[PDB]
RNA sequence: CGCCACUUCAUGGAAAUAAAUCACUCACGAAUAG
């Protein structure tokens, strides 16, 4: 056969930039290159080059010398045009009372972009408002135009079609073999690594697909980690509630991984931090690295406890580390590169900002090396090893002080660029591990062999069942 | 349209002057595509867009792509050097300043047809002169 | 001027996209490196792009009605949402921010977006077995190419016309008659003026409740996954837009393995020796059905492997 | 432009010399079109652009199109020989060096009137002499 | 729970390639000489 007409199911909503069309669905611009890479990787039995030679011999390549592209036609079309449109933010806000049926809110999500659309601004989709009965418990209002002008919407549709056309039959047979694994392994969308890309294929050519998610995850990923989330009754009602629990749990766990949780009242240390301070106990935080020089001049930061040193115990040290010295590297770069760090000064009146750049303009990006896969309400955390190109590379930190003023006849103006004149530790303050030069000798596979085994009472912080490790 | 041998001579001299033809009479292979793309952009988009695109030096391209605009200016200067007094009353015979931006020169001088004809002449001359050489 | 692109009050879309696009305003800079990245240039190009994508086309538009009168009845299909892209390789960029970096195909006189008939001809022929020339750099690809295309076109022909058996020679003759209007081995056939397959320019015919043009992003993430991707802006034909495909097709007569004209086929039929097992016919209606099935299978335009320019029935 | 038999023999020798005619008296079929189109290119585009187009070796041509320029140079050189050398003769009986390409020679030596006539007659002789061989 | 952004905005390839390069007809006809 020359055509593959697959019907696939949506598990988690997709964040789509071109949502203004009712025909908005999966973009094959993401599927086709990733599917080509996956197919060639499977052809070479794990190696992309061997698979490229395989496709070269069988004449499946558009070009035999330049690129990875395979010769087939990808088409993704919606069968039923009804869409469930979601608003995705980072914080939790009161729900509106007047609300279209298509509109649901996944408030506590890893996707932290477009956080200002739930503000008091006139350009916010849901405008917050003071309550009259209680001078708390903010009120919610819905603006139709603002919801129409949003950059990105979380969309969920019914079963739709992905059509694969080629005149090469053997390529179609191998595509049929590997497509369920491809969709079970890859996520598509914005912040898709955190779970806004989850799809599974149900019917391939009008035939049901018995493809075990666990086995495919075991095959194509270095480590696969299952977490059984307590589905409190329901399971037949409020898929919105299910999504809220799932994404709040993901935000919980991933904030636990590379950072702490200074929220309500319970403190659990960053396991990314705890890994480096334990293995060869020299590498410490970039955050504590940053906060050290801010207090080197008079600038009191909000908080009651000093920055953490040591793996355990309730120790605090707003003082010298030790007579010898300490190792500082950009620990949080490997689990997702960041650019700008806000530090909350004691007075709300101003902020302090640290901004990061490659210091030679090489590493401007790093997608998180973790992938979150949610299939039929079960949470799986997967990942290969990190990219070693990020290891041992310096960075240049810009220290700025920013202040805001309360209206006075115009409005908010968070504009002060005093450009903090902190003394610098100096590049090459030590051998080239001082303040920069992302830490050498990291291992993601052993990082999660370490991450979810911690804390008193014996309960896993991330109550994950280790599947492949 | 017929390209004069004098125009080809000016193109050869300009290609050698703005370090495009090496001392071995060879040029990088990408410059032929550069010149063809410049001609296509000039006819399709216009003089201002094409000249702005190919005058850029922050372009991450595989070679010094502003060199064709430099060669263009050199050819036009050589063309304007041999203008007669009869031509100088109708045509702008002034020599284009070396440091001066070619796009800025075109814009400040309007969008006159004279500059468009000169640019097209020099582009075709660059094409032929590059064809005269070997591409290593 | 605003919606409802008409011959009375509307700017030429091609003129806006190519000529008026890079116009010099008193306080707009895109010559220097600072100007191209500034938000003033971004706002200028945003306003231009809004003007481009603020036009609608009515079903009863006099332009499309004139097209229907000139080119016969149209074959109306609908646009899926990748969008539709044609003339993508045309040079349109200056290095600025917020501008369309890709070319678009606009009719010069009308300004309506269109697909040149050459594109339709090439796309339709690309799934016929003899769309590849031997040359000598093709030699390796040629055998497999013809085989798969023969099987595909054979199933399509058995689908669309009441013929239960076709051959490779018959497929060759049919393809050459349809596209080259000749024989596979050079020499021509004395065809009538009507007996000639013409592929007109496909036109946008109806933007029902929205505009016909949209703006879209392709972001090629580099071969270095640690460097910043490139957002590329371009102009696409909106989904759910009626594209009129105009053809002038005839009825093809195949006796034995050769293509016959109507004048020859009349005498062949009247000959005392005849074989209905050797006389094959493909009606112009069945030819249009074949072309429609090909178009539904593969689509039209650029980035079709990515999906752009795929159709359903209207 | 009557058929000049001596130029026909020159064309035969030059066609054999620049590896166009095989040992069996056959040539690549595309060369017919090359010879036919060279004259039109010279007339309606100019001698230098036509020579540059046909002298290029970076072409996407089905055969070695640059061989015809070498044959042209050989015919021209043969005509420079057997020139009646006298004080009154306009014709320059100086042979074109093999290291110089044909485009450079006309560029450096700026008396095109002789070169144009010689190139036109040599192209006519080329086209007339190519017909003695099989058009494979 | 409260607050909040910075990024990135075209490169590489194809730049014409083949077919036909004149064909057929007329190439002197009458008158004046014998």
């Amino acid at each position: 056969m020359n055509q593959l007409t697959a019907i696939l199911k949506q598990h988690t909503p997709m964040i789509h930039f071109q949502h203004n069309e009712s025909g908005a669905t999966l973009r094959a611009s993401e599927v086709k290159p990733l599917l080509d890479k996956f197919i060639l990787t499977k052809l070479g039995n794990g190696d992309i080059r061997e698979g490229r030679l395989y496709a070269k011999k069988n004449n499946w390549l558009i070009d035999n010398e330049k690129n990875y592209a395979l010769n087939y036609k990808l088409s993704i079309s919606l069968q039923k045009k009804s869409r469930l449109e979601y608003l995705i933010t980072s914080s939790t806000f009161p729900l509106p009372t007047e609300r279209p049926s298509n509109f649901f809110t996944i408030q506590n999500s890893p996707y932290f972009a477009q956080e200002k659309c739930v503000g008091i601004n006139t350009n916010s989709t849901i405008i917050l408002k003071k309550s009259n009965s209680d001078p708390r418990k903010k009120e919610a209002e819905f603006k139709e135009k603002n919801w129409s002008q949003i950059d990105k919407k979380g969309l969920e549709w019914q079963d739709f079609t992905i059509k694969i056309f080629s005149l090469k039959g053997d390529l179609i047979n191998k595509i049929q073999t590997y497509l369920p694994a491809f969709f079970i392994c890859h996520n598509f969308g914005t912040r898709n690594n955190k779970g806004f890309g989850s799809f599974t294929v149900e019917y391939i050519n009008n035939q049901k697909n018995i493809c075990n998610v666990e086995d495919t995850l075991k095959e194509n990923f270095a480590f696969v980690y299952k977490k059984k989330i307590a589905l409190s009754r329901q399971s037949t009602l409020d898929f919105i509630y299910i999504y809220n629990q799932i994404f709040s749990t993901i935000k919980k766990d991933y904030q636990i991984l590379k950072s702490g949780y200074n929220f309500r009242n319970e403190y659990i240390k960053s396991l990314l931090f705890c890994y480096f301070v334990s293995k060869y106990p020299n590498y410490r935080w970039e955050k504590r690295k940053m906060k050290q020089l801010i207090k080197a001049r008079g600038y009191e930061l909000k908080g009651d406890h000093s920055p953490i040193s040591g793996i355990r115990e309730n120790d605090n040290s707003w003082n010298d580390p030790n007579p010898n010295g300490y190792n500082y590297a950009y620990i949080r770069a490997i689990l997702g590169l960041a650019e700008q760090y806000e530090f909350q000064l004691e007075t709300p009146y101003q902020k302090a900002i640290v901004k990061i750049k490659s210091a030679n303009n090489c590493i401007s990006r790093y997608k998180s090396p973790l992938l979150f896969k949610i299939i039929n309400n079960s949470i799986y955390l997967v990942g290969n090893e990190i990219n070693t190109e990020i290891l041992n590379k310096p960075f240049q930190y810009s220290y700025i002080e920013q202040t805001k003023n309360k209206n006075m006849r115009t409005g908010k103006s968070e504009i002060t660029e005093r450009t903090m004149h902190i003394n610098e530790i100096e590049m090459n303050y030590k051998n080239r591990i001082n303040y920069h030069y992302t830490p050498t000798s990291f291992s993601l596979i052993d990082f999660m062999q370490y991450a979810m085994s911690y804390k008193k009472n014996g309960k896993n912080i991330l109550n994950y069942i280790p599947l492949k490790q | 349209m017929k390209i004069s041998k004098k125009q080809i001579e000016y193109a050869i001299e300009a290609l050698r002057a703005n370090n495009i033809i090496t001392n071995d009479n060879q040029y990088p292979k990408v410059f032929k595509g550069y010149i063809s793309s410049f001609g296509a952009a000039v006819i399709q988009s216009g003089l201002i867009p094409a000249i702005i695109f190919f005058e850029n030096e922050d372009n991450d391209a595989n070679a010094d792509r502003h060199k064709i605009i430099g060669v263009l200016k050199d050819i036009i200067n050589a063309m304007r050097q041999q203008y007669t007094v009869t031509d100088a009353t109708i045509l702008v015979s002034s020599q284009i300043p070396a440091n001066y931006s070619m796009a800025q020169y075109i814009i400040e001088h309007g969008n006159t047809d004279q500059l468009l004809k000169e640019i097209t002449e020099a582009a075709v001359a660059m094409k032929l002169a590059l064809r005269m050489y070997k591409s290593e | 001027m605003p919606k409802n692109y008409t011959l009375q009050n509307a700017s030429n879309l091609g003129w806006l996209f190519y000529k008026d696009y890079y116009r010099q305003e008193p306080n707009v800079d895109f010559i220097s490196t600072q100007g191209k990245e500034s938000d003033t240039t971004a706002d200028f190009f945003r306003k231009t792009n809004q003007r481009i994508t603020a036009y609608q086309l009515n079903s009863e538009s006099p332009l499309v009605a004139a097209f229907n009168n000139h080119f016969g009845t149209p074959l109306q299909l609908k646009t899926i949402y990748p969008g539709l892209i044609t003339g993508s390789g045309l040079p349109h960029q200056t290095g600025s921010k917020g501008e369309f970096k890709l070319g678009f195909q606009f009719d010069y006189t009308t300004g309506l977006p269109y697909i040149p008939g050459s594109s339709i001809k090439g796309t339709l022929r690309s799934m016929f077995p003899f769309s590849l020339k031997d040359k000598g750099s093709t030699k390796r690809i040629l055998p497999e190419y013809r085989k798969e295309r023969m099987e595909y076109i054979r199933d399509l022909i058995i689908e669309v016309t009441n013929i239960n058996e076709i051959s490779d020679t018959e497929i060759q003759a049919l393809e050459y008659a349809i596209f080259t209007n000749s024989t596979p081995s050079g020499k021509t056939i004395e065809f009538s003026l009507e007996e000639k397959d013409v592929f007109y320019d496909a036109f946008v015919a109806d933007s029902k409740d929205g505009v016909m043009l949209s703006d879209d992003y392709i972001t090629p993430h580099g071969e270095n996954p640690l460097k910043d991707p490139k957002p590329i802006l371009f102009l696409k034909i909106r989904p759910d837009v009626t594209i009129n495909f105009y053809f002038k097709l005839c009825t093809t007569h195949l006796y034995k393995e050769k293509v016959c004209s109507s004048k020859q086929i009349e005498e062949i039929k009247k000959q005392n020796d005849f074989s209905s097992s050797d006389y094959k016919m493909i009606t112009a209606h069945q030819k249009r059905n074949l072309f429609e099935k090909i178009l539904l299978c593969i689509g039209i335009g650029a980035k079709t492997n990515i999906g752009y320019g795929q159709l359903k029935k209207l």
